[PDB]
């Protein structure tokens, strides 16, 4: 029994199939849902009632240095799916000890690219059509 | 060493009755049919026990009955008066009978009624004013009520104070207690047995010591009275003939004492209006000998008071705290040793029997308003919690693995059950300070 | 019987990995700091454990079978290397980019590892005179790890075997209604009662009708 | 007679029945509300009267590292109350020497999750249903 | 007789504590900077009391039952940690770590103690050379905890016995009205009278009548 | 306060079964999905002139449902056909049922009354089909505890 320690190196993401490399110093990604769990309806003398959300979508950040073959990868299936209408592909994500996600999800909004003196970052939109963690990974969960 | 009954439990009541029909000490039943196919002689008394408890508007589930040898039993007519076919229901090992006797004089009809003698093995007995029905080693006999104005009556060899922790042993899962015997000793020797495991007893009485004048008497009530138990006596005519404990329990089984409801005027089908007067009334009352007036053409219960003057829904929510609150406990014990996650004796785990005691037992109370909370004077009744700390702890205590000194407070919120207005009729009407208070 | 690596092994381990993986990719040859001998010959790598910070609460609890508790602490170890002939900056960098190949990354750092790469610093090539006649190239840089240290306790509290509370109702009608509750380990609240019975499932059966009403 | 001091260890969080543990560095929780304690309304003239507020709820912070088993077991409840509608657990919070609190609450939202070079943190946002302060543990109160 | 536990006790026995819990985990022995021995054989660690920081407003103010006041200032003391032979990056590690299990600290940090633990700071390994022959390994840390320190007043002023107050009410029909006003330690403003007569709690009878009503 | 919680299990939007015809209906819009009115209160008061009152009851009971759907939904098809079947062949009534999970049910039959504005922009649309309900006395059938 030997508890693991976190690897950064085993933070892997998958989109449509293949493995995303070329990441950006610091954070890798960033995982962030839209909406809240649970709204509640307060009345005037105290009662609470509450309403579930059927609403799940989330929004996933990929920093990607600019020089990173994977823009262009990027780049082309922007383009394709506004001409023929088909947005979706597949995206997974692992944590080397964390929480997973595993669902399908399109290219949100185009990242600001900038040309400087060094090599600079690009940060993708990736929507994510839901957005519910998983303890695979946890080691004892 | 009080075993802890459960929820179910806490709505089965047990009848203690006389009969032979099963070997076991203890059976639960869910409907009369059962007894009927068990070889219960239809009108026989833990038979009309049974219809009278599921017969209520907060009818249990389940009732449980025991079982005290019987011996012989009695048709008794002595003080009788009778001018109808007189009927006797009697079933025979499985074998089920119809007796009949026409019209006249008790005796004569008793008498008559020695022609029970065909069709057996069983034997009859006449004396003139009763027959005593005895069986035989093999055979099994159950005698019921007819059309006729009789009561049946058992004997048996043996005695609650010896019958009794024989059935708890077999089994403990019963709150309510009732019993078939109606002896002043019987009946003290049950009060005795329930107040110290923890259950309550009901009985009904029809002594006239219960109307008669306060000044002075030596009923069953008033020894009770004297000894200061938590008894719950009623008196009405046709107790011993129709075992009302049932009614009674019918119409308090079912809801929780978590609403604090009492059982100030519920409605008892079965129970007959009580007959005196409002000078044997205001004796009754004395006595705590609860009675069923009959008030604008329905039937009313009167005011629910125990033997020591306490109300009996006291009683019942203090036992359901108790109950709810080791259930909860044992539950969230036996959850955390599922795991291997035991609860240790130390102050990183002691507070939590706080959130485990306030969400089953006491926030229900609150919701459903059986218990007080607000402000008062300088006291405020919101219940409170207080917990040791492992300092506090005996060394003894460690040793032995137990914690002492957990404690608990609450405050009751009873209900209403009188009355009384001033109203005033005038031909017409009649200082002017204006300046506040 | 529930046996772990205690920091000890951890630590004394990610030595020998990071020993390991920069000989056999620079082709440099190895020495630490820990025991001082006269110089070797060639170029070579120096290795040191300079600093150790540690993260404040833990992160999770692992309770024996007795009932003892093993708690585990995220750390994060720097080690300073210095290469001290040949082209020392050139066999710093690779050292550095070895962390992102898989395959030999695999045989020293496996997935489940109580250690794990972080980061490094800047590489800073140096010349140092020698005898007042060379001047002699070298190089340094710091290469950040992390980790997870896992402890034993050294005992256990007694467990709660007996639980007494006290009950105090107060009411109106007379003085307050004193009455106790208790818990036993093996004691269930009801007994073994069988309880209520069940609802039968019906036996199957061939039905004629695909949807019958009878009255 | 000793005065506490202020043991940062001691200040224990009960969800659900269990005790939390795996929190990050600096502050482990933070207990807010939501409304104001009493509305007044001001006349032209001057006359002042007020209002009691009915509505009692609060947010209460919780700051895990990413890599606490703890992560799992919330990201369990939250889904599995999506599903079935039961969103309530009892939540107790102590004080070494402060204020207490013992109410229910739910999770609210999920916390936004980042992967970088360093075990990062999480922090979740868990309603309170009530958010009164209890003098219980101040020493002399 | 209202006694407490004053700055002197609380500082002499913070050391001590530490003292034992070092010595407990990581098996080394002990030693503090106050005074001077020779050198102990084997591994060892250095206990000293740093630094120490006071908060400006006093948080607390106890009353003694004639009137003094004792006050309660909270502290933040910090202890350097050294320790001198065998591993000692692992052995102040261990002491880190100690302070997260839960029985080990029970035993020297009892709730309610006046002391508590903090944080730490970075554990730096060092090499030392001695008569230049060898390095010798060491490291370093520095511990902050917290505290409580309570002093007792050097007296009390007199208590209030008798206030005796002027009022001046100027009105226009005539000269302001001049009357005083006074209060004694045992004089009752309405000396000991009964007051108006309580309204009676009826007696408890028996009714016949639910609810009646009689004009 | 949690002594009065009003709903202890959380109210899930998708538990409102809508069946029209006996197909179960889908495709729904972002914020209302339904809206139960009636056309007429439910007693006349007629008042004299020195205050003598007197009341009548009310004999038409008909009120008007709207249902929103995303005009890209295919539920607008099966609508858009129906209106045309009734018009040449004069047979408009059709059964309709409202399931509800926490609140009031109905069940009665309906016609479609009129068809939506259709409009095409750079966002999906929306389509609120008006169906006439025949009569519109809200059950409280799904609620437990109604003595």
């Amino acid at each position: 029994l030997t508890l693991q320690a976190y690897d950064p190196a085993k933070v892997l993401v998958f989109i449509g199939g293949q493995r995303v490399s070329g990441f950006a110093a610091d954070t890798k990604i960033v995982i962030t849902r839209n909406n809240d769990n649970i709204s509640v309806h307060a009345g005037v003398d105290g009662e609470i009632s509450n309403a579930l959300s059927r609403d799940n979508t989330g929004v996933m950040t990929l920093s990607l240095q600019n020089t990173a073959k994977w823009n262009g990868y990027l780049a082309q299936w922007q383009r394709q799916a506004n001409v023929t209408g088909l947005i979706y592909l597949p995206v997974q994500v692992e944590g080397s000890q964390g929480l997973s996600l595993n669902t399908i999800g399109w290219i949100q909004k185009q990242p600001d690219l900038s040309y400087g003196t060094e090599v600079g970052q690009m940060d993708w939109e990736i929507g994510v059509l839901d957005a519910w963690l998983s303890p695979d990974q946890i080691q004892g969960i | 060493g009080t075993q802890p009954i459960d929820t179910v439990g806490f709505e089965t009541p047990m009848f203690l009755a006389m009969h032979g029909n099963f070997p076991e000490r203890i059976r639960f039943y869910v409907s009369t049919a059962g007894m009927v196919a068990d070889g219960f002689a239809v009108g026989s008394p833990a038979y009309q026990f049974a219809t009278n408890a599921f017969a209520g508007n907060f009818a249990p589930q389940r009732v449980a009955i025991g079982r005290m040898s019987i011996d012989s039993s009695k048709v008794d007519f002595t003080g009788t008066t009778n001018t109808e076919q007189v009927v006797v229901n009697i079933t025979l090992n499985k074998v089920v009978k119809a007796v009949k006797i026409n019209v006249n004089t008790p005796a004569q009809i008793a008498t008559a009624l020695a022609d029970a003698v065909t069709a057996d093995k069983a034997t009859a007995v006449a004396t003139g004013t009763y027959v005593t029905v005895t069986a035989v080693s093999p055979n099994v006999v159950s005698v019921g009520k007819g059309a006729g104005v009789y009561k049946i009556v058992n004997e048996s060899s043996e005695t609650v104070a010896t019958v009794l922790p024989s059935v708890i042993a077999e089994n403990h899962n019963w709150y309510f207690l009732a019993t078939e015997a109606r002896s002043d000793a019987d009946i003290v020797a049950a009060a005795e047995f329930a107040k110290a495991n923890y259950k309550l007893h009901i009985y009904n009485s029809t002594d006239v010591d219960a109307y008669a004048p306060e000044n002075s008497a030596a009923s069953v009530f008033d020894t009770l009275k004297s000894l200061s138990y938590d008894s719950l006596g009623t008196s009405d005519a046709g107790a011993d003939v129709d075992f009302t404990e049932g009614s009674v329990i019918g119409a308090m089984a079912a809801n929780d004492p978590s609403y604090g409801d009492s059982l100030h005027l519920k409605t008892m089908p079965g129970m007959v209006p009580f007959a005196g007067s409002d000078t044997q009334r205001s004796n009754a009352w004395s006595r705590n000998a609860n009675i069923y007036r009959g008030l604008y053409g329905g039937g009313s219960y009167i005011e629910g008071k125990t033997s020591s003057g306490q109300y009996v829904d006291v009683i019942r929510f203090s036992h359901w705290v108790k109950f709810r609150m080791e259930e909860s406990v044992f539950a969230y014990m036996k959850r955390r040793s599922d795991m291997g996650l035991s609860m240790k004796m130390s102050d990183e785990d002691l507070p939590v029997l706080k959130s485990v005691l306030m969400n089953n037992p006491i926030n229900i109370g609150i919701r459903n308003g059986g218990i007080l909370t607000g402000y008062d004077n300088k006291v405020s009744y919101d219940p409170t919690i207080i917990i040791p700390k492992r300092a506090n702890i005996p060394t003894n205590d460690l040793a032995a693995r137990i914690l002492r000194d957990v404690k608990v407070e609450l405050v009751y919120n009873n209900s209403l059950h009188y009355v009384k207005i001033r109203a005033s009729v005038v031909l017409d009407r009649p200082s002017t300070n204006a300046q506040t208070p | 019987p529930l046996d772990f690596t205690n920091s000890d092994v951890v630590m004394g381990a990610l030595t020998k990995a990071v020993g390991r993986l920069c000989l056999d990719v620079t082709g440099y040859d190895v020495v630490e700091a820990d025991e001082t001998i006269p110089k070797p010959e060639g170029p070579y790598i120096l290795v040191d454990l300079s600093l150790l910070t540690p993260l404040d609460w833990a992160t999770n609890e692992v309770v024996d079978e007795d009932g003892v508790v093993h708690t585990a602490h995220n750390y994060t170890a720097s080690y300073t290397l210095t290469a001290y002939r040949g082209k020392p900056h050139w066999a710093l960098s690779r050292v550095h980019q070895a962390f992102g190949l898989p395959f030999l990354r695999e045989k020293y750092f496996p997935t489940g590892s109580p250690y794990a790469y972080s980061s490094t610093s800047n590489i800073a090539r140096m010349r140092v005179p020698l005898n007042q006649q060379m001047f002699e190239n070298r190089a340094r840089t710091i290469v950040t790890f992390n980790a997870t240290f896992v402890e034993k306790d050294l005992g256990t509290f007694e467990d709660i075997e007996h639980i007494i509370i006290g009950i105090d109702v107060d009411n109106p009608s007379g003085p307050p209604i004193g009455i106790g509750a208790d818990y036993d380990k093996g004691v269930k609240p009801g007994g073994d009662d069988p309880g209520l019975p069940p609802k039968p499932n019906p036996p199957i059966v061939y039905h004629d009708a695909i949807a019958q009403v009878c009255m």
